């Protein structure tokens, strides 16, 4: 918490072309016409199986 | 036009709509000049750009009628005679060579379409 204080005191005072070019994200098409600005954090689960329905991209792998 | 049309009915569900997509496949079979049939009906069901087929189009997307159209297409490579070919494409790209397509039935979990 107070090494989390520090972070958003050095990002108030950096100008705003600054801004734009440490930005976090990635735009993501996640329905019909809906573009959201993601974070993506990976897992690995080895009790719960399960036959996976509702993925977003058939192909898994990290596409380029 | 017509390749599209099956990628979208199989992995839908389109069990109806499906029959007469192939029967229309059958409807350009009979006619031809005639010389490379068998390599012609491949063309129709493989997308080009990576090697994936129908067949592997159907088990990604587990549908409750999945194991109908999977009937349906096994009995289609039989009357044509490409069954070997067709049962055991791979793909072509460098992140996915050589997955087939009892390979993707087993992490799907399907125990009984395998």
């Amino acid at each position: 918490l107070q090494r989390a204080r520090t972070i958003l005191e050095f990002e108030k005072m950096l100008p705003e072309w600054l801004r734009s070019r440490f930005r976090m994200g990635e735009l993501c098409k996640v329905a019909d016409e809906d573009f959201r600005l993601c974070l993506r954090i990976n897992e690995v689960k080895w009790t719960e199986w399960k036959t996976h329905v509702s993925f977003l991209n058939e192909d898994p792998g990290p596409i380029r | 036009r017509l390749k599209k049309r099956i990628f979208a009915a199989v992995s839908e569900g389109c069990v109806e709509e499906l029959r007469e997509l192939l029967q229309d496949l059958q409807d350009l079979c009979r006619r031809r000049r005639g010389l490379d049939v068998p390599d012609f009906l491949m063309h129709k069901l493989t997308a080009s750009d990576t090697g994936k087929t129908c067949l592997m189009k159907a088990l990604l997307n587990i549908n409750p009628n999945t194991k109908e159209i999977v009937r349906i297409l096994l009995a289609f490579a039989e009357e044509n005679d490409i069954l070997d070919r067709f049962i055991n494409a791979e793909y072509t790209e460098e992140a996915y060579e050589g997955q087939t397509a009892l390979n993707i039935a087993i992490e799907r979990r399907q125990g009984d379409i395998t």
